[PDB]
């Protein structure tokens, strides 16, 4: 076994009957003076390591060219002065194997960290060398992370796709249908997590042509697209994974359902395919007066009504879908299914749980189209159109198919350098250059959306660390007040940057002018409503920086209204999974599942504590299963008031709890204002 | 939670010997060395002996002691693969590839043969050992006919698998295959039976259990390395059956619920060629906050 | 000079019930009056009753008994079908045919039917008292099985077949059939090892088991006497049936080896309609003409 | 019972020893007394018919509007006037069972055989009334049948396209891939059978833009259209019938051949998607030699060479492939391949085996490309041309994608009638017509092809009835002499007709002047052989028509090369599977598999003697599987000698033989100039 392998599991060998959470830092120190600087290549300077990542294919030689190397010099320079040092072993094990550059035999490392923050910044900043060493000082200090993709592949010539999430509309119509499986092929090919709304596809037993009961509904097409996406695994280094999402009133919901039981047929079992439900305000409705409900077919309400039945409001047309004859409904009981939904969370942790009218009601962008389905993380939701896959030799009508770039705050990390402005700014800007620059060829309503919305998602990552470093309980109302303020400046300061960005460009998102941006209702609760921090606490730790109020936000409103908005979406939590070990913080804003974490590495197994657990702060890293969800559903609302689109929110279960308990936390998060849900994990 | 499930694997999977023409072995059981020849017939007489006991004693006492219409059902399919089906199939093996004396002769060797002796009255003191009405022997007996199910066999059945991942002895080859299949069934199911037995116990009792599976492992598993050397020194290949054993040892501990005992191991290429929460109705006033 | 060639028809009859679409019946079964349903499900569960005890204890027991791995292996065979096969089958009839509850009161209600009771008590108790080594003990039970096999069921079988011969339940009626067809060869079967324990008997010896086996013929003919009328007078056809078990008793003491023992009698007309390929490798020949 | 199944089933009864088979005549009468005229719509005059057929949609107005009321009604007159009687109760049947058109609610019928065979007139004239009265004479005399598609669905405004056999090329591309699972789809959904070639695909563990060991082969291809196949399944009426090809030096093809095995995984077994393989004479010579074989990797053989290992010639290229370092390949035994196809079809009657060279050494057209696989029935033998589909708002490089036109003369019937020539120029001119008046817009190389190369395949059926009838054994060298005789008489009136069209159309197929017809090469063997009967007994036979000699073959390719010819292909032997029973024969060219044979519809048994049959004809009758596999062999060959593409040929084998004898009537089907084999059926 490897000496910083044995430092690191001396951390449970309890001293005096404490962790030896020292231990940890010892073992980064082996793990870079026997394995990271013996294993790295070095050169005479850095340009001969240039030349050499340049013509071995290794980096694009495009972004590079933009700057003279005394500029990519000094920046590199301004990486290294930082004398950044890993805390943990396990972050610097995680970025020197997922996202450190190797050579192609994968033998040696040709990436530090300074290396591969200076390339990205590079990237970013597209020619500008303070720019780049602004980006270089942000991430450096880690204030700010680009996502998975973005962070691994930025300037990289064998480079994927910087998106790390698609959403796909599908229309009824078999050509759209196998658009759409070619459309999931091509961009898990390029390694992005493709999410697919199926309720628009008419339910199995309707008609083709006047056929009748000739469909094989959603269930055959979710087939299809868990093949598509078996076929398409990343070449073959990550399983593909796909998401499919359906509307709770489509009449396949059941057996949509029905293929994550574990007791499905191999012909309707699907493995590979994530599966999500977008429940309307209308079906809580139903569910709470225990009146039975109707789930609809599509294709009869498209007939009828010329729009597809997830295209228009449930809450105000589910009456007329049910009293009219040339409408085809089946009975169903609301209670039942959401009984079902529990069931299906608890055994398996799906299907996503999307709240279409918690979505739509604080959606600044109704105008363009109301957010039918999320991603396969369960955190965007932004508008889309769907597309008209006419047959060939035709025009194809394109509509508009989600797709944003992910980008995380690190709280703690931000927080401590009273950075929160720039951070946000500088993180917006290097999520607008990674839109500008994303250009798929194989996905056109991908590409327009990613063209005309300008959709941006920057998340934010170590809630749970600042909060728990800090003494404040996770649970407890002063670490709500900290995520209203926090997040409030957050979204504050990133519609100033979309704004600035829309001023200095002279263009805004398109159709921004009928959004709640353009009229000013999306300002209506910031200049209303103060959101500085009611805790003497959490006021002391927002000290050094200009919390806005409703003054500050009224001239945004007004700058806003003048200049208008960049980005139609901004704000979007991600869970953040691998990449929040490099940052040394909480994945995501969810609370930490485990205070140390054991995982099985090779033969050996390591274990990772909670960055900046202690003997002080045991406590305060509560482990979520031990949280009342409620209060998490809480949080998660409070951050949710801030940000335009999703958060993905895992709900953290006890075995002995029932699925009345999940449904009570499902519909405590719908009556919160939550719009997603991610995963039911039980302990 | 299994015993239908299983009941369903069992019967999809009945065979019968008559299905696998055997002449055609004679075409490469002619090219084998003598060396080869000896290990194959010791290997086969002693998997054919070690069946027997499995099908006129292991699993009928485990039938009679075991409570449950459904599962008495499923362990007398089980008794019946063992005594009409995998019986007459290791019967047709040999007869086709020995003549009456020569395999009269075999079964004499392996009958006094010290290795085979021990662990097969081993397995059968153990049957021996059921109480009426104690669950606890019943446990030790099931241990001990998982062990032979998934593990004892094992030391066996390489040598036929060795020849099935060659192209030599297909016929036979395939044979054994099918017998290794139901075998690993068996194995899985009585498994689960003493893990049912196991988990009524106290924290203490268990402990006690684990210790008697472990140590039970440790006797059988010193024997098997004397009795893996004995067969197949003389044809080179005891270095590869030992890491096959423990593999096959690991599977077996993991039928019983219990964490393997030896670190992970690849198998010989020739050889793998050849191989609910609780349901809560809402209650109303859930709704509402 | 017999077992071979029984072990080669008990495994040519092997099936199972879901070879037998049942979905087929529901309409014939809707259309018959409660009183005939009612005997129907309660006559489908005595067999079930008498198959159960036959399949975990009788046949077990006498296989455990019966010397030769040949006779042992017919045993064992006979065993599972009893249990995995013939018990199984009347409940794939029942969740067809029947809704839960149903089935449920019927299940009760053989737990409470005193004729039932008693029939399973005194066959079963026979099969318990078989002591190791002791004949005599063997042979007894030995006649209580050939009783259940060819005698005791027949008040079961009569309403299938009496349906089956009008052309009603037929896919019902096909599986009884076939479990029919199975237990007259393991009627036969059984009586002929029970004949070779009574041929080794004195003259006094074999007076006294032919008393025996009369005496329990009797006792459990006046049972199955209460049984039938229990069961057949809510739907007129006593009579009738209690013909049908007097000719099987007389079969069932034939296949003893004893004369019959009532008189000859007109049955039902209608009961009387009731009833890979070979591999070869490529010669350098086959590629020129 | 019904009477009519009384009067079929007491054909079995047998009075004196034999077989009541005239009493199937009156089961006839019985169905027609009982239940068609019953059930059969009767209008006061056939213009009232027409008008409810046309405004039901049950009719196509654009056909029928070709011609005035008078000329369509003399046509049904015509039709009518032959007082045509079904001589089986079967094929009575099968007609108002299959092919007869019947209410939207399926309990009456409109078309009777006189009315189905009118409308398809009308539709093959095209507006010709005397073209129509011609194929209504042509049909009603039963002379000529067109297919299913063509004969169910001419006239129909619901229907399916008249074309079912589709084969589609795959290029090596996740873009071709995509787009042809989508044309598949579209492909079933329009009712055909699609059989797409993966041969240029790569094998599994292949570089995907350099990186290695990333792709899934063929087999994860195979899953994808299998999965569309089962999607595609004729708007729930039949099984999606698909077929895949791979040659044999493909390196996937054992797994290809691990497809079709019992013992294969869920993830490894397609269940719905027929499988063959094409055989180079070169595998054949290293079987034969006993030399170990090497299948390559076909994507690095297309970066040596720059192009697909399916598309040059293997018996000149294997060396230099093997020889080849750049060139990736893995041993295998010729001789143990041999047997696992022989095992599997043993086992499920597949694969389809293609003789590559056999086919190829006769093809006239080698010059637009070599046929490298053949369709879902193995009897499609046609030059066919990649296509480059791109990523989106890029042009595709749109190649050509087979689709030939089916049609069976009925020999019987065509030689009592002795109108060779007059039934094989009406048959091709309405296979001209369906070819023209097919247009598929979601198949784009498809309809470039049908456009281009207007190829038909004319087939024919009941050779053994026409035979046995005539007292005739199948395996007799008197049936071979009268097949070879029957089918040169075929392939020169189908050469006469093409050129005669070429000559009233001005044009001839797309690159006809490279072909062998161009060349006078095609006409060689008939320029010196003479093809007249060798037995007096078929020479009568063919008495009271003009059977063409070596000058009418000279003047025939003096006509060809002054005028050219209409179609690439004009002759394909199809199984004929449903049709055979309306027309009263026996299926395709093959032999009989059973004189006598039950079927069971709903829960009655229905028992179909072959045509003919009686007790003098009984002998003559002989099963399939009671015959020498290897005079099949001698008779299939001796027609294929006149056709210019495949014929389906399956093999008929006893339970008895193994899997040597299976190999050895391969290889005698090789030797003898067998192109494709179909089915190992084992009795
Ligand atoms: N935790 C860590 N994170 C990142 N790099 C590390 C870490 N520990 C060691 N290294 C790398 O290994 C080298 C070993 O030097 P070390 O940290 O022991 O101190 P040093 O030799 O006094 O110099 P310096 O600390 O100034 O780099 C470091 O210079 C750095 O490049
Ligand atoms: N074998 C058959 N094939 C086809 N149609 C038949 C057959 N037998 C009877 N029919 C149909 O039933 C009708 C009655 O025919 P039948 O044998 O009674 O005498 P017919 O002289 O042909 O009668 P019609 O006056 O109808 O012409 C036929 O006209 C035809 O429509
Ligand atoms: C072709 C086909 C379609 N479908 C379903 C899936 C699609 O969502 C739906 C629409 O198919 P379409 O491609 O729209 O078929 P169509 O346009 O010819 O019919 P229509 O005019 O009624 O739109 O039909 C199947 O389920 N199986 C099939 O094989
Ligand atoms: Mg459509
Ligand atoms: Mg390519
Ligand atoms: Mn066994
Ligand atoms: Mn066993
Ligand atoms: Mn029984
Ligand atoms: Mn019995």
């Amino acid at each position: 076994v490897p000496k910083w392998i044995q430092l690191n599991n001396e951390i449970m060998i309890q001293k005096d009957g404490k962790f030896q959470f020292d231990k940890d830092k010892e073992a980064v120190h082996s793990y870079f003076v026997d394995y990271i600087n013996q294993n790295t290549v070095f050169f005479h300077n850095l340009k001969e390591k240039l030349d050499y990542l340049v013509e071995n294919q290794y980096y694009e030689e495009e972004f590079l060219s933009l700057y003279s190397f005394e500029d990519i010099k000094e920046v590199f320079k301004t990486a290294y002065a930082k004398k950044f040092r890993f805390p943990s072993f396990m972050s610097a094990f995680k970025f020197y194997n997922d996202y450190a550059l190797k050579t192609n035999d994968k033998k040696k490392i040709l990436e530090r960290y300074e290396d591969r923050i200076s390339i990205v910044a590079l990237f970013f900043a597209n020619g500008d060398t303070e720019k780049a060493k602004e980006y270089v000082n942000l991430m450096i200090n880690q204030e700010y992370q680009p996502s998975t993709p973005t962070f691994l592949n930025a300037g990289r010539k064998r480079r994927g796709e910087l998106v790390s999430c698609f959403l796909l509309e599908v229309n009824d119509s078999l050509n759209d249908i196998s658009r759409a499986i070619d459309i999931s092929m091509q961009l898990s090919k390029l390694g992005g997590g493709v999410s697919l709304n199926l309720s628009k596809l008419r339910a199995k037993g309707e008609a083709i042509k006047d056929v009748e009961n000739a469909t094989k509904g959603v269930v055959g097409v979710m087939k299809l697209l868990d093949n598509a996406f078996r076929y398409a695994d990343q070449m073959g280094q990550r399983q593909g994974s796909g998401a499919a999402y359906l509307n709770i009133f489509h009449r396949d919901i059941n057996d949509f359902l029905d293929t994550k039981k574990i007791s499905a047929d191999e012909d309707v079992r699907v493995k590979t395919l994530s599966i999500g439900v977008v429940i309307p305000d209308k079906f809580v409705e139903l569910a709470r007066e225990d009146k039975a409900a109707y789930v609809f077919y599509p294709h009869t309400i498209y007939k009828e009504y010329g729009q597809h039945m997830d295209e228009m409001d449930m809450n105000e047309m589910y009456d007329k879908f049910v009293d009219n004859p040339r409408v085809k409904k089946e009975k169903i009981n609301p209670r039942k299914l959401l009984e079902k939904l529990a069931m299906l969370r608890s055994e398996s942790g799906y299907p996503y749980i999307m709240f279409q009218d918690n979505v739509n009601k604080v959606h600044a962008n109704n105008h363009i189209s109301k957010v039918k389905f999320s991603n396969l993380c369960s955190e965007v939701l932004q508008a889309s159109q769907v597309s008209s896959y006419t047959d060939y030799d035709e025009e194809d009508e394109i509509g508009l198919d989600i797709s944003c770039n992910l980008g995380s705050l690190n709280i703690l990390n931000v927080m401590e350098h009273k950075s929160i402005e720039k951070t946000v700014k500088l993180a917006t800007d290097s999520l607008t250059h990674v839109s500008e620059t994303t250009d798929i060829r194989n996905a056109p309503a991908v590409r327009r959306a990613n063209k005309a919305m300008k959709s941006i998602g920057l998340g934010a990552m170590n809630l749970h660390g600042y909060l728990a470093q800090n003494g404040i309980a996770y649970e407890s109302p002063e670490a709500r007040d900290f995520a209203n303020t926090f997040f409030m400046m957050v979204n504050f300061y990133s519609i100033q940057r979309s704004a600035e960005i829309a001023k200095e460009k002279g263009e805004t998102f398109d159709q921004y002018e009928g959004s709640t941006y353009a009229t000013g209702e999306y300002f209506d609760k910031y200049v209303s409503t103060d959101f500085s921090p009611k805790y003497e606490k959490i006021a002391n730790l927002f000290e050094g920086m200009h919390i806005p109020t409703t003054e500050d936000w009224k001239k945004l409103k007004a700058f806003v209204a003048e200049h208008g908005m960049y980005h139609s979406y901004r704000l979007c939590i991600a869970p953040t999974g691998s990449i929040s070990y490099v940052q040394s913080s909480t994945a995501s804003v969810m609370p930490i599942m485990e205070r140390i974490e054991e995982r099985t590495y090779g033969n050996s197994k390591t274990y990772y504590p909670m960055p900046g657990l202690a003997s002080n702060n045991w406590f305060f890293y509560k482990e979520a299963y031990d949280m009342d969800m409620f209060k998490v559903v809480d949080m998660i609302a409070t951050i949710q008031q801030h940000i335009d689109q999703g958060i993905s929110f895992t709900l953290f279960l006890k075995d002995t709890m029932t699925t009345r308990d999940l449904n009570r936390i499902d519909l405590y998060a719908h009556h919160r204002g939550i719009k997603t849900i991610y995963y039911a994990r039980t302990k | 939670d299994f015993t239908q499930m299983f009941y369903n694997q069992n019967v999809k999977q009945f065979w019968l010997p008559e299905e696998i023409a055997l002449n055609g072995d004679l075409l490469t059981w002619k090219y084998l060395g003598k060396n080869e020849q000896d290990t194959y017939m010791k290997v086969l007489a002693g998997l054919t002996l070690l069946d027997t006991e499995q099908g006129n004693t292991g699993m009928p006492i485990v039938a009679e002691h075991v409570d449950g219409h459904q599962r008495k059902a499923v362990l007398n399919f089980m008794a019946m693969m063992e005594n009409a089906v995998h019986a007459k199939s290791y019967s047709n093996i040999f007869m086709t590839l020995a003549p009456t004396e020569t395999i009269n002769e075999v079964f004499e060797w392996v009958k006094q043969n010290k290795y085979l002796q021990k662990k097969a009255q081993m397995i059968v003191g153990l049957y021996k050992a059921i109480q009426k009405d104690d669950e606890i022997s019943l446990f030790k007996a099931m241990v001990a006919s998982v062990y032979l199910e998934s593990f004892l066999f094992y030391s066996g059945f390489y040598y036929p698998l060795y020849f099935y991942g060659q192209g030599k002895l297909m016929q036979s080859g395939e044979i054994i295959n099918l017998i290794l299949r139901d075998e690993a069934i068996h194995g899985v199911y009585v498994g689960l039976l003493a893990q049912e037995i196991y988990n009524k116990q106290t924290e203490e009792k268990k402990a006690e259990l684990r210790e008697f599976a472990i140590d039970l492992l440790n006797q059988l598993y010193e024997n098997e390395l004397e009795y893996t050397e004995d067969l197949y020194d003389q044809v080179g290949l005891s270095h590869d059956v030992k890491k096959f054993i423990r593999y096959n040892a690991n599977k077996a501990l993991m039928n019983l619920g219990f964490d393997p005992y030896f670190e992970e191991e690849d198998i010989n290429p020739i050889v793998l060629n050849g191989l609910k929460a609780t349901v809560e109705p809402l209650k109303d006033d859930d709704f509402y906050f």
